[PDB]
Order: C-alpha cells, then structure tokens, then sequence
C-alpha cells in the first residue's frame, strides 16, 4: 500500500538531506 | 562450473526473507567499510573492479572497470556523474526487479562506492515508471541511509560528498540505452545519441557521466569487501564471477537464482529454477539472454553453458541472462514474431534502418505465422535482418535483427512447412 | 471512368517527348486536384514516337488508332486539350480494347 | 466557357478564328464528373486505390482517412474515401 | 543537396526577348543564341572564347561553400 | 463490335463524327491558358 | 498523434497544479542541476497525470510553462513515452502483459477472461469508466509470468480465475491485496528455495583487510 | 555486365607499343579503351605519316577508313579533335 | 600543426582534428550520399544513408557524425559501403508513397537520385505502406506528409537557423510523424525555407503547387530587391514568367535562405 504521490513527496521530504545544488 | 554456495553468494535478501530495509542491512552487513573503501580513493576501487574481470553485467557485458575508469580521467570543471540504469525492459528480466525490491540498499552503497570509484559529484537511478511500487521502496531506503548519514554531505564518515536521486521512467524499452537514458534525464524525448561523442565526454548536462546496470552498481561494494580475486575465481577466464539468472517459461519453477556464471545450461534449469515442463526432451528452444539474444535450439543447448564467451563461440548472447523456454508446445514463428512486435511498437524511429526495417520484418513474421507468405521470403529477411544490424544508431536494431536470423538459422524447415501448409489449402 | 480526366500534368510526357510536341503547363484545379490548364500536342512536329504512350504514369496520353485526320489548314494540325480530350471520348471505347489487348506485353 | 473560363475576351480577335467555325469544347467537365462519384466509406484506416484496374489503372496509392472531418482524394482519381 | 552540377564553368548570352505567340499561346523567341549554353571546364579557358568570338564578357568568381565546423557533441553542450 | 460490345462509361460519345475540316465544325487552335501579367487599370474617376 | 482540439479534451479545460502539487514540482526541479529545470519534464508531466488522468492538451501546456520550456518539447515527451494517458482513462486502468514471456506462460488467456469478465474489448473502457483495458508490453515480473498492472499496482503470477476474483474485489469495496496471489514469495522458486536456503552472512565476512 | 575478353586488351595493346615505337617522332598518346578499342594519338604533323604506315605495312595493313569527324571540345584550346577510324 | 592526414581511398588529405568523415570526403572530391546532414544544421544522424566504411573496421561508421582519426581509410565504394546504401535505399523507399508525378520536387529530389544512383533498381516490400494524416501548417508550404522520411532537419532548421521552436517529432515506430502536435501555423519569416531544405517533396510551397517542373525551369541568377541586405536569389523562368525564386548560397549576405517575402 502506497499513495500516488509517495514517490514525489518522499522525495520532497528527502530534500532537506538533498545535497547542495551544482 | 556451477554450484555457488548460498554463503558465497551476493544478494543474501534476494527471494525477500530478511528485511530490505536498513535494519536486515545491517544484520548483513552491508554497510561495512564503505567509509574504508572511499577513503581508499577512486583509483583502488576501480582497480578492484579491473581485477574482478566483472563484465558489463547489464546488455553487452564491457569490461567494467575499463568503462568506469573512462570517466577517471581528471575533472575539466565540469561535475562528473553517476548514472543507474534501473529500466529493466529486455523481455524475461526481472532480474533487477529484485535487488531495487527487495535489496534497496546494496544498491546505495554500490551508488557511493562507485560514486568514489568515478569520483562521481551526484547518482540518479532511472528506475522504470512502471514500477511505481518499487520506487516507493528505494527512496525508503535512500532516505534512511542519509538519515544515518551514510549518504550526503560526509558520506559516511568521509569527506566525500554524494547525492543519491530516483528519476521516473515512462514506459520506455528504449530509454534503457546508454544515450537514451540520458536524454530522458535531460527530459528531451528518450532517443539515442551517435557513439562519436562518448558518455563519459558529453555527459548528461554536457557533464562526464557513466552508466551501469543496477547488479553491476550493486556487486561492486561486496566486491571491493570480497575482493576481486574472490569474486573472479568464481567465472571462467574472462567471463567472471557469479550473474543472476531469470529462467522464464516452459520450466516447472520459474525463479531468479544467482549462480556461478559459465554455468551449463542443460543445469541450470536442472538444479535450480526447475525441470524443463515436459521433460528436458520437451525443450523446443530457449533464449539465453531475453529477447535481444538469439534462441538456441536443444541440441546445442546442454553442450553449452551461460557464460558470455561460450555464447558468443554459440552465436548467441548472455545479455541479460534471461532464460526463456519454449517448450514443444509452442509456435515459435508466432513466439519470435511478437517479439518483433514487442520492437515495432517500441523503437524510437530516430534511424531508418530500424523504423521501417523493424516494420517491416513484422510485416513478413505476421505473415509468415499465417503461412501466406512464399519460402523464397524467408531468405529475404535474412538479407532484411542484417541491413538493420550494422546499419542502426543503437543497438535495439542490432537486438531485433538477432531473433529473427535465429529463427531461419535453426527451424528453416519449420517456417518452409508452415508455407507449405497454407499453399496446399489454397 | 468516372469522368475525371486522366492527365495529373506530371509533365514527363512532355520531358521525353523526341521533337518538344507536347506544352503542358499547369495549376491547381479549384478542386484542389492536379490537372493541365494547357496541353497543347503539335502534330505537325510530332513523329508519331509513342514514346509519351510509354512514359505517362496514369497512361491518360495514348497513341490511338485513328490515322485519318487529315486536315485543308495547318492550324487545325496543331491540338489543345480540348480537341485532343475530345478526341479521347470518340476513340475510348477502341482505346480501351487496345490498352486491354497489349498491357500485359508492356 | 472551357475547363479552366477561358473565354476569349469581348474585344480579342483571336475570336475572328472563331468566326464561320467551331470553338471546340467539351461538355462533360471533369472538375464536375468527379463529383458525382459518391465517397466511398472504407472501413480501414488506411486504404489503396490502385487507380482501378491495377495495371490499367494509375500509381498505387494509400490514403489516410484517419482525419474524422474531412475525406481521403486519390491525388490521381479524385475518389473520395471516407471511415 | 547535391553538388555535381556547381562544378565546371559555363557562359551564357544575355537573355532576350520571348512573347506569347497568338494562335496558340507557346512563348516566341527571336534570339537565337539564347539557349546556347556552353560549357567550359576552367575560367581562362572560358575568357578566352569570349574574346577570340568578340563576345563582351563579365566573369563571376566561384563561390565555394566556405568550411564549416561540426560536431555532435555540440549539441549537448552544457552551456550553449 | 455486335458479338462483344464495348465498354459505355458515360462520357463516351454517342454520335461520333467524321472529319469536319471543311465543314463550319472544324478545330480552330486556341490557348486555354488564362491571362498571366493582370495590369493595372486607370482610376476611372477624374483626380 | 495529433491532437484536434475538442470541447472536452482542449484548453478550456483550464489546469493548474493544486497548491500542494506546485510543492511537489519544486522538489523536482530541486533534484536536477540548476539551470536545467527542463530535465523536469517527465516527472511533472506524470504529477499532472496524478492530478488528472486525462492529462489534457491544457496540461501539457501547463507543464511547459512550470519549466519553462518550448511547449512541443512537453508534446514530444507525451506523445512519445506510453505512461501517459493523453485521453480519458477508467479509475482502474488495468493493463495485461503480452510479451512471449508471459504469452508462452498463457497470458492470452487471461486477456481474453478479462475481456468478457470487463465486457470490454481491449483498447475501450467500461461505460462506467471504471475499468480500461489495454494489452500493455513486458511490465517486468516476467518471472511471475501471468501478470497485469491494475492501475500502479502489479497482481502477479495470475491464473484466469484470480482476476476475475480480483476484478470483483475492485468492482465492489478497494485495495484487493495487490500482488502475486499464489503461494510464491516474489521470485524464488515455486516449489523450494534452490538457494539461501541458509541464513544470511554477517558483517565483515570474508573481507580483504582493509 | 557485357562479356570482355582479355585477349583483345592485350593483343591491341601491344599493337600500340608497335605503332608508338615505330612512330615516336609523331605518337603522343596510345589507349586502349575498356571497350577493347585502340586510339593512337598523334600530333597535327604526323597525320600524313601515321597514316600511311598503317596503310602499307606488312605487320598493320588499315587498308579502308571508316570515318573522319571532329569532335569540337570549345574548352581545349585547339578545339577540334579530328578522329580517323581505319579497318 | 592541426592538420591531422586521414585518407579517403588512399589520398592522404590533411583535416584539420574535427572534421567529420564525410567532410574528410568533400576535400579529396567524393560525395558520400546524405540525408538530414545539411552543413548549416546540426549533425544528427537520423537517415543513416550515409554509413562508410574506414578500413580495418568490423562495423561501418556513420559519415556525418564522426571525427576523423589519424590513418583511417574511407573506402567510400567499397562493396560493403554499397550495400550499406542499397540495403537502407530498401527502407526509406518501403514506407515512401509513390506519387513522384504529384511529387513536385520531381527533379528536384534527393532520394530518387540518390536511388537512381545509389541504390537498387527493385523492391522487396510486398507488404503494405502507412499513410500519415495531412497537416494544413500555413498558407505557404504545403504539407503532403506522408512523404516525409523522418530526417529531422526541418525541426532542426526551425529550431537552429530561425527560432521557431515549433515543428518536433511525435510519437515513436513507424508513425512518428514530423508534425506541429496541435495545428498552430508556422508563421516566421524565413519560413519558406523549410520548402527548400525538406529534401523529400512532403511540404513543398503551396503557391507554385503544380505550375512547373524543375528541368524546364530558366535559372537565371539574380539579386533581391525586396529588402536591403540584398540577398543572392535564383529567378526560375519558363516560356517568360517568372515561376519561382529560390536562394543561391552568398556565404556573406545570403548564406542559402531567403525571407518568406522575397519568394
Ligand atoms: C534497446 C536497449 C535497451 C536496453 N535496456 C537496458 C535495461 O533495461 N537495463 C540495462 O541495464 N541496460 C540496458 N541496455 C544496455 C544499456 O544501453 C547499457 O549498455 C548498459 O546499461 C550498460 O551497463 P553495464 O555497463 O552495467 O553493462 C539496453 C540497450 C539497448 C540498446
Ligand atoms: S499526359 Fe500522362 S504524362 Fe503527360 S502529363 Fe498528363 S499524365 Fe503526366
Ligand atoms: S519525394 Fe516526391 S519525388 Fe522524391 S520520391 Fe518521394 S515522391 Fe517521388
Ligand atoms: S519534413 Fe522534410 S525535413 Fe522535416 S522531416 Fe519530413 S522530410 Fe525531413
Ligand atoms: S513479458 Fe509480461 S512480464 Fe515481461
Ligand atoms: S547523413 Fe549520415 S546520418 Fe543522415
Ligand atoms: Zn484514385
């Protein structure tokens, strides 16, 4: 079980961790 | 030979079975000396992977570290990058579909440990759209390890710096290429480029990049921790180390099962997967490495094993290294033939030589499992076949050129009856 | 046929003809539909060839049987498209038995 | 008057050609011959007209009758087919 | 796109006049040396027919498409 | 032409004719081609 | 591939990402290097689809203005990737595999199960638009060779009577326990695990020093 | 793909070393065409003398002369190339 | 320095490190049969009629695309480089409708010449061909799309040399047509080009549709009035009325394109 926007706003939460942009 | 032990083996979370989070990780240990093995530098590591001998492991087997040390040439001021093919679309393969599953995180630390190797700035996993679910797995895992800090800035414990990014896919067999993945990236429509500006030169946003199949990112931490004789004692002579095998149809337990590779293949449906569904006698023919390969017949079969230099002395490829199975049961006329319309509706049409050829082939299959067309056609897409294997921008037409010359090279006089069966009915 | 003229002025009759008999120039019809405004044979400098029965496509410029057209003026010599669209109605019924009897030949 | 109006204007002199003689012209216009032929409703996508007669006939040809609002015209014929 | 016939040299006369004839319609020409195309393999030899025929002459230089540079990597440069 | 009629394709001529050179019937030579250089026509009304 | 623009699926059809959605398209485009927020393409693109299946004409043009991009680089990318719906599509969407692999496992038989069972012929959807039916390429899970996609879902390892079991589960209540619905756990071997059948290893096994 | 026998492009070929080394003072250019065709060229002086060695000569007797033409090259600067083609 | 030596049939030219095989060609004089190469438009690879083969290869290299190497041999007409055109030649002209008579860039085609001079003198394809919708993308050139062999260089041209941005491909297969995915017009100047560089007859000018054919028309070169950078033009006459006007390469004025009002 997962909701359509798993993959997206996952991704959002792991922004924060997302290194620093080139 | 064959035989690997379950303790020898890579992927211990393959078939699930521990948990394909961090903790199950952990108990495996995967995350051991990554700190230790970056630390050592990028040269050690793709030394290690030179030693391995470990081969493409993804469609065409180039030697690994050769490939990745392209990229270990020194930064022009452009970020270098890290790129991991999860696309998965060579029919028969869901070889990968595991270790994404149900091993998120061998794959991370394979990411950072190559990441080193290439000195890579960052590394996104074009993981198929169509596997949303399993998308939903993996950034699971990305996210837990950069909250143990074992990716990011101070990637664990070291200086190095990496970022680990999803990318979805769209339904695309094509995007899978080496080039085509790429553009995709860039959001351009998924249509390969000429080789004369190599991956590593123009890379994804004009910056070096690399690309490899996701069991070859995978194995190479376990690799650097085994080291490289370990795994290379395990292949024969060139073909190296232990691949996972997807045997599919026409065999009594399908099931992906990784094992010694030049392991004999009249065994390994033998020993694990399952008995050949009918008996071995009921092997029509089977399909190496997935569709893009060449279908041996039965006889040829057992006498050789799966090894990517034994099939090439075969004429056939270990690809991906899916084994299909087509027992005595089967129209391989019709079999062969949707695989043909497996790549009409998935070609880019970027060249001519596959647009049009790939059609047209599929014109003269559909009619040739019918039987309406002549058997003087039939040595016509052979001579079609070839025209769009040396002729195409990327290697799909390669790919839809080799089942077709399969099919006349071993069961010519199958295709002649089915031309005589419609001729006689009038 | 149906009653639209064969000719789509592709031009090679008049591009193969031996002696520059053959004038065609050409515009799209209101139909939208390819035709010639002018196709003008002069037979009096026409060798009588039938190369343009060869060349034509759409086979609408054929060597039709008749050989007595004879004629007091030079004038009359020389065909439009009407005459010779005109002289198509009159002869299509033994054209057409003609084409159909040597087709296979060519 | 002819196929394409061309009509000698009221003041040209190459209307004294036509004096004591016969502008030839013919009735049956092919711009409305076609016309009459009705649109044939084919039930393919794509389909061929060979001219009618195959070799007797014109260049073989496939028309796209994919566009639902208008009709497929044989650049030869001038045959309609519509889906 | 093909270059085969940007190769040998050819003179032409000057055009003239060409009128719409009355009884049938075709284009009337009254200069016979206007289709006279010939053709000369160099440009010395090409002035030298002008001159010894007394043909006034005007010759143009050739214009050569000038070197391009190409590559496909160009185009996926990171800043274009 | 009694024992196997023609083809009738519904254009084709019902009363054919035979040379009319002589007669008033005859083909006089004409272009079909319309006008191609229109010119311009003088306003009609005094400046 | 063209796109005459109707009453329903044109650009009265106003789009715009809810407010939420805009979050989540910022992230995206944080992921790819700067200056590069075209790459973004394909992943808004789809976050469009997820706010509305159609993904209309509007949509498209929606996307290219988000990135900023060359409205038919947001055409190209739809009409070229098979993801995306470009129509109307029915709530559960189901998609059956038929490549070889599944074929000479029997997938034929489950489309044509589907076929009846849905009442709709392959390539239409249901008069309540609640299922569509569409014979999709290899969807991976070729191991579990009878397979289809239910919307994101993969119901693996199927014999025709499971979908139809499965389909009902769709058609009255939600969630019918997507995924293979036969004994096999994942991939492993049917009858027995031909390996790993022992417990995994441990941390530093085996290891090269250093 | 016309038959072509080797024989002639040889056996002519040598012909046209004898001809050139009988007649070097006039002899610019001998070629055998692909067609299996001899062509000696001479300069403008030697038409009298080429000639006639080829009409009375024991080893080469060209008794009749097919044709006489010029081709009109305008480029070459001595336009015509008045050809004599000898049985 | 800078001057790499590559032979194309063993003539040793000298390139300057970059140039392409089939620019290595031009210089010794061959020209290796292209399409959707045009020197002023990207390099993309797409028709592939231009496979050579350097020596001592196992696989043919594409002309257009790649860089010359120090010591290569072309071997342009080598057997395999024939039938590296003969076995392509099958392919664009197996989906190619054949309407050469409506065709109006009859002979002004650069794949049937390519045909009648590289090519096979038969077919093979006994199947059936496809049919791509028509697309009405302005009142100047009209689009017989069917004709189209998918070469990318109108969408280059449109993109690259004026900044329209607006032809792209759609779709994939065999049915990936070049067309705008909803029907807005063309409308730039230098638009008319396209006509030009579209070596197929698939959009060609709607205004001189069916008027003419190539070997009747005069050409008489001239220069353009309309505007004041005076670019080069070719005036084609027949029988004394202009029929079309079409650019002739200045490479400092006019370097092969004209405006869309002086033609
Ligand atoms: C049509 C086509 C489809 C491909 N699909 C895949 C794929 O799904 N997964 C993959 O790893 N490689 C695929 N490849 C091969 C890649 O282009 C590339 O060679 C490979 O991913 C390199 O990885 P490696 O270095 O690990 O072998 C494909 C190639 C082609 C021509
Ligand atoms: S006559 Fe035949 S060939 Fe001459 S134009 Fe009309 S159609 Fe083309
Ligand atoms: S383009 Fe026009 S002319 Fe060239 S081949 Fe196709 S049809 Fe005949
Ligand atoms: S239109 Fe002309 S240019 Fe644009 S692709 Fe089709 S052929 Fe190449
Ligand atoms: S073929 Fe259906 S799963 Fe790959
Ligand atoms: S010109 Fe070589 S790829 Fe088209
Ligand atoms: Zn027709």
């Amino acid at each position: 079980d997962y909701n359509t926007y798993t993959f997206l706003d996952l991704n959002l939460d792991l922004s924060k961790f997302r290194l620093p942009q080139p | 030979f064959g035989s690997l032990k379950d303790e020898d083996r890579i992927f211990t979370n393959l078939y699930g079975r521990h948990d394909w989070r961090l903790k199950g990780a952990l108990r495996r240990g995967d995350w051991y000396k990554t700190k230790e093995i970056l630390l050592k530098g990028p040269d050690w590591i793709l030394g290690e992977m030179k030693t391995s001998g470990l081969r493409g492991r993804g469609g065409a087997g180039f030697p690994t570290g050769l490939k990745w040390s392209f990229m270990n040439k020194p930064s022009d001021g452009r970020p270098k990058y890290l790129v991991v093919n999860a696309d998965e679309g060579e029919p028969g393969t869901c070889k990968d579909r595991e270790i994404m599953r149900h091993d998120p995180h061998k794959l991370v630390e394979g990411c950072l440990v190559g990441g080193r190797a290439m000195g890579a700035r960052a590394a996104y996993i074009y993981i198929r759209g169509e596997f949303y679910n399993e998308a939903s797995n993996l950034q699971v895992a990305i996210r837990e390890a950069y909250e143990a800090g074992l990716i990011g800035k101070n990637a664990c414990g070291s200086d190095y710096d990496f970022d680990v990014f999803v990318v979805r896919g769209a339904g695309a067999y094509i995007c899978g290429e080496e080039t085509a993945l790429i553009e995709s990236i860039e959001g351009k429509q998924g249509k390969p480029r000429l080789k004369p500006p190599f991956p590593a030169d123009v890379g994804v946003f004009g910056c070096p990049t690399t690309v490899a199949n996701v069991e070859t990112v995978a194995v190479s931490p376990t690799i650097c921790r085994r080291g490289g004789t370990w795994f290379a004692g395990f292949g024969r002579e060139r073909n190296s180390g232990t691949k996972l095998f997807n045997i599919s149809g026409h065999v009594n337990h399908p099931c992906t099962v990784e094992e010694e590779m030049s392991v004999p293949l009249k065994e390994l449906i033998e020993k694990h997967a399952g008995g050949v569904t009918g008996g071995w006698d009921n092997l029509l023919a089977v399909i190496p490495g997935g569709s893009s390969t060449p279908l041996i017949p039965k006889s040829v079969c057992e006498t050789v094993l799966m090894d990517f230099d034994a099939l090439v002395q075969a004429q056939t490829g270990l690809g991906t290294a899916a084994v299909i199975v087509m027992d005595r049961s089967t129209d391989i006329v019709k079999a062969i033939a949707r695989l043909i319309e497996f790549y009409k509706h998935e070609s880019c049409g970027q060249c001519t030589p596959c647009r049009e050829g790939v059609d047209w082939m599929n014109k003269v299959m559909a009619r040739f499992v019918k039987g309406d067309a002549r058997p003087a056609e039939i040595d016509s897409l052979w001579e079609i076949s070839k025209q769009i294997e040396g002729h195409t921008i990327c290697a799909l037409g390669d790919g839809a050129a080799w089942p077709v010359q399969g099919l006349i090279r071993h069961f010519r006089p199958e295709l002649e009856d089915r031309m005589q069966r419609f001729a006689q009915q009038h | 046929p149906s009653g639209e003229e064969r000719c789509i002025a592709c031009k090679l009759c008049e591009a193969i003809c031996p002696a520059q008999a053959i004038t065609i120039e050409a515009e799209p019809r209101a139909d939208g539909s390819r035709r010639t405004t002018r196709y003008d044979i002069d037979m009096t400098k026409c060798i009588y060839c039938g190369f343009c029965q060869e060349a034509c496509p759409v086979d609408a410029i054929v060597e039709g049987p008749n050989f007595e057209f004879s004629t007091e003026t030079h004038e009359e010599l020389l065909y439009n498209k009407e005459k010779l669209l005109n002289n198509g109605d009159k002869w299509e019924a033994e054209i057409a038995a003609n084409i159909q009897a040597d087709y296979l030949y060519r | 008057i002819t196929h394409t109006g061309q009509v000698y204007d009221e003041k040209d002199y190459r209307r004294v050609r036509f004096v004591d003689r016969q502008k030839e012209v013919n009735e049956n216009f092919a711009i409305d011959l076609i016309a009459q032929q009705p649109v044939n409703e084919v039930e393919h996508r794509i389909i061929a007209c060979d001219g009618g007669g195959g070799a007797l006939g014109h260049p073989k040809v496939y028309i796209n009758l994919d566009k639902e609002t208008k009709t497929g015209t044989c650049g030869y014929c001038g045959l309609q087919f519509k889906q | 796109s093909g270059v085969n016939n940007t190769k040998k040299w050819k003179m032409e006369f000057d055009t003239r006049e060409r009128w719409e004839n009355p009884l049938m319609g075709w284009a009337s020409t009254a200069d016979p040396l206007s289709n006279m195309v010939l053709t000369f393999s160099a440009k010395e030899d090409a002035i030298a027919f002008a001159e010894k025929n007394g043909w006034s002459y005007d010759v143009e230089e050739k214009k050569v498409p000038k070197p391009k540079s190409k590559s496909y990597g160009a185009n996926f440069s990171w800043n274009k | 032409p009694t024992t196997n009629p023609p083809t009738a394709r519904k254009f084709i001529w019902t009363n054919h004719k035979f040379n009319v050179s002589a007669t008033p019937e005859q083909y006089v030579p004409y272009s079909t081609t319309r006008k191609k250089i229109h010119e311009w026509v003088p306003p009609s009304t005094p400046y | 591939f063209v796109h005459r623009d109707t009453p329903e699926n044109n650009p009265d059809t106003p789009f715009d990402f809810t407010p939420e959605n805009y979050k989540r398209i910022e992230a995206i485009v944080k992921n790819y290097p700067e200056g590069h927020q075209a790459a973004a393409v394909l992943p808004v693109l789809d976050l469009a689809q997820r706010q509305n299946g159609w993904l209309p004409i509007s949509a498209m043009n929606k996307v290219a203005e988000v990135l900023q991009v060359p409205p038919m680089r947001v055409y190209e990318v739809a009409t070229f990737y098979t993801m995306y719906n470009r129509k109307p599509v029915g709530k559960y969407h189901i998609q059956v595999c038929t490549t070889t692999p599944c074929m000479l496992r029997d997938s034929d038989s489950i489309l044509e199960t589907l076929q009846r069972k849905l009442g709709i012929k392959v390539g239409e959807t249901t008069p309540d638009k609640l299922f569509t039916l569409i014979e999709v390429e290899c969807l991976g899970a070729c191991v579990n060779a009878p397979m289809v996609q239910i919307n994101d879902n993969y119901y693996e390892d199927l014999t025709p009577k499971d979908i139809e079991e499965i389909i009902d589960e769709l058609k009255a209540g939600k969630v019918p326990k997507p995924g293979p619905r036969s004994g096999r756990f994942c991939c492993e071997p049917a009858g027995g695990l031909t390996s790993l059948t022992e417990p995994p290893k441990g941390p530093g096994f085996g290891v090269q020093a250093g | 793909v016309r038959p072509r026998s080797d024989v002639t492009h040889k056996q002519l070929s040598a012909f046209g070393e004898y001809v050139a080394e009988i007649l070097p003072k006039y002899v610019q250019q001998v070629q055998v065409s692909c067609l299996d065709e001899l062509e000696i060229c001479i300069h403008p002086d030697g038409v009298i003398p080429t000639l006639t060695f080829l009409r009375d000569h024991t080893n080469a007797q060209f008794k009749s002369l097919a044709d006489l033409t010029a081709v009109d090259v305008p480029t070459r600067q001595n336009r015509f190339e008045i050809v004599y083609n000898l049985l | 320095s800078n001057l790499i030596e590559v032979f194309v049939d063993g003539q040793s030219v000298m390139v300057e490190p970059g140039t392409t095989v089939l620019q290595a060609c031009e210089k010794v004089g061959m020209q290796i049969p292209r399409f959707c190469y045009h020197e002023r438009l990207s390099v993309a690879g797409n028709c592939r009629m231009c496979l050579v083969e350097i020596e001592k290869a196992p696989k043919v290299v594409a002309a257009c695309a790649m860089p010359v190497m120090k010591g290569w041999n072309i071997l342009t007409n080598s057997e395999k480089s024939k039938k590296a055109r003969e076995g392509v030649m099958e392919f664009l002209l197996a989906n190619h409708p054949l309407d050469c008579p409506i065709c109006d860039q009859g002979g002004e085609c650069d794949l049937q010449d390519q045909s009648m001079m590289f090519g096979s003198d038969r077919s093979r394809f006994l199947e059936g061909k496809r049919a791509v919708e028509d697309k009405n993308i302005g009142p100047l050139v009209k689009t017989i799309m069917t004709r189209c062999i998918q070469c990318t260089r109108c969408i280059r041209f449109a993109s690259e040399i004026a900044g329209v941005d607006d032809l792209g491909t759609t779709g994939r297969g065999n049915d990936m047509q070049v067309g705008t995915y909803i029907e807005k017009m063309f409308m730039s100047e230098l638009s008319g080009n396209v006509i030009d560089i579209c070596p197929v007859g698939a959009l060609t000018s709607k205004p001189y549709a069916f008027t003419a054919r190539p070997w009747e028309t005069r050409k008489t070169e001239s220069i353009d009035v309309m505007d004041a950078v005076g670019s080069n033009i070719v005036v084609s006459t027949r029988t004394g009325e202009v029929m079309r006007i079409l650019p002739r390469m200045h490479e400092d004025i006019n370097e092969e394109w004209i405006s869309d009002k002086t033609r």
